[PDB]
Formats: C-alpha cells, structure tokens, sequence
C-alpha cells in the first residue's frame, strides 16, 4: 500500500511527517 | 543509505522509520 519513489523532496518532508529528524541528524541539502 | 532506498528503489513504512531513531 505505501510502496512509492519519495525522491527530490518526499524523504526530508517524510521525517516531518513521521519523525522529524532534520535537526543536528539528518539535515542534508541538494 | 537514508534515502537512496526510497529514491532508487521503493522503501516501507519501516525502512523509513530507522530514521527516526
């Protein structure tokens, strides 16, 4: 059922989405 | 890697929430 390509944007939103770990972690840019 | 998965290939629920922790 959630089997998609969260490519570009998708992955840096999903972890808002479920937890959030863009602070001192997983922060990356492009 | 953290994204690589889910951009190449496709990744699930879980693959996704490793991040998390």
């Amino acid at each position: 059922f959630v089997n998609q390509h969260l490519c570009g944007s998708h992955l840096v939103e999903a972890l808002y989405l479920v937890c959030g770990e863009r602070g001192s972690f997983y922060t990356p840019k492009t | 890697g953290i994204v690589e998965q889910c951009c190449t290939s496709i990744c699930s629920l879980y693959q996704l929430e490793n991040y998390c922790n």
